[PDB]
């Protein structure tokens, strides 16, 4: 049994670049960067270019 | 300005007698009685009297009766006959070492214009507001000062939004995370600024709270929390290494912890009383002291602050989840009209007020822990 191996295909193992892969700092960085740019494109700030609609 | 060292007592006195950077006003018939700060600010126009009194309170300027020393004086001693007064020069505060006091130098900046929404939206953001002080409830996401990345919004950007009927801006007495919401406080005046700053500094009575949902319960209701940060640069961020016992170069941090209420072992509402100011002290005691990373922690309790305990709530794939700390109740020196200090609160976040809600646990409530 123990001496038995076992290969594990690649399949099971997550994507490198999902988001369950990636430290929950990052997800948490990128989701707050979104939100202040969305503050900035809400209120008027200097440098910020309206290019989004709604 | 740089080129400045820091000076011992001694030293600073030697590079004061050893400057050749000195002018010597003597005392005629027709100055004899006059008082040094009138003298002084009828012989220095340009100067503040600010700048009179904190040259004169801290020795750059003094007088030279003949007797072989320097003596010091107070702003309300008269002078004397055939008496020098020894002030600095502008030479005298540049080219040496010795820095001067932060008012005399001439700096200048520029400015900035502000939006009209955003002027509106600091508006709408404060929340007290008197001759001396504002406390305005600083949102979750927005940062204090400005970022890495310069073109990026700022409470220090923003500030000329609230210059109510003032010639000059606020300025920001305490500074708050980019992550953590609640009251902030900002100093009409310079001299309301100077007499506050002593607040913020560490202390042993506490004068405000933060409200936190931490996943998890500790082990005790109430206790004290303490650990020395040895906060040191890295690659790209700083490294902060938390012990028990005390360093040499480590800063301690100190908070008392109150759990106000728990659900159950899965999530608790926690109270932090800080009498210590660090980087994020209340982030990395609830997370390692306490074992209870805060439900939006995600730079401590990097997946462990996103349960799937809350999934009927909060999605726990939606990392952007605003982290569930807030300050509230900041306890100001200045009274009211009934004789007691004034403790202003700010409302709970959105996310906070959902989850306390949800919890059936009121949001509205006073904190008596903090008169």
């Amino acid at each position: 049994p123990a001496s038995r191996n076992i290969v594990v295909p690649d399949a099971v193992h997550a994507k490198v670049g999902s988001p369950d892969t990636l430290p929950a700092e990052i997800l948490q960085k990128r989701a707050q960067r979104a939100l202040l740019m969305q503050l900035q494109q809400n209120v008027i700030w200097e440098g910020t270019v309206i290019s989004d609609e709604r | 300005h740089a080129r400045y060292r820091p000076l011992s007592l001694r030293a600073r006195q030697t590079l004061s007698e050893k400057s050749d950077d000195l002018q010597y006003h003597v005392v005629t018939q027709e100055w004899f009685g006059e008082r040094v700060d009138s003298f002084l600010t009828c012989h220095y126009p340009q100067w503040d009297y600010e700048t009179i009194k904190r040259l004169v309170q801290q020795g750059h300027i003094y007088r030279y009766r003949k007797n072989g020393k320097k003596k010091f004086t107070r702003l309300t001693d008269r002078l004397e006959f055939d008496e020098l007064l020894v002030v600095p020069t502008r030479a005298f505060w540049e080219k040496q070492l010795a820095p001067p006091s932060g008012v005399l130098e001439e700096t200048d900046g520029p400015k900035f214009k502000l939006s009209a929404t955003a002027r509106e939206m600091a508006h709408n953001m404060v929340l007290f507001k008197n001759e001396h002080v504002i406390v305005i409830n600083k949102p979750h996401g927005l940062p204090m000062m400005p970022t890495d990345d310069p073109q990026e919004m700022s409470i220090a950007a923003m500030l000329p939004a609230w210059k109510f009927t003032n010639v000059a801006k606020p300025v920001v007495c305490h500074n708050l995370d980019r992550e953590t919401s609640g009251c902030v406080v900002l100093a009409r005046t310079r001299n309301a600024h100077r007499m506050l700053g002593r607040m913020f500094v560490k202390r042993v009575v506490p004068n405000s709270v933060y409200w936190s949902f931490c996943v998890g319960k500790p082990t005790v209701n109430y206790g004290r929390v303490r650990m020395h940060f040895d906060i040191t640069r890295g690659n790209k961020g700083d490294i902060i290494v938390a012990r028990p016992s005390p360093t040499k170069t480590s800063k301690v941090a100190i908070a008392e912890f109150v759990v106000n209420a728990s659900a159950l072992e899965f999530g608790s509402f926690i109270s932090f009383y800080p009498l210590t100011t660090r980087r994020h002290q209340e982030r990395i005691m609830a997370a390692h002291a306490l074992r209870c990373p805060v439900l939006g922690d995600a730079k401590y309790g990097g997946d462990a602050a996103f349960p799937s305990s809350l999934s009927l709530f909060w999605d726990p794939e939606n990392k952007g989840l605003p982290l569930h700390l807030h300050h509230r109740k900041i306890q100001l020196p200045y009274k009211n009209t009934a004789g007691e200090f004034i403790c202003v609160t700010a409302p709970l976040p959105t996310q906070m007020e959902k989850t306390f809600k949800k919890l059936g646990w009121p949001c509205e409530v006073d904190d008596p822990l903090i008169p």
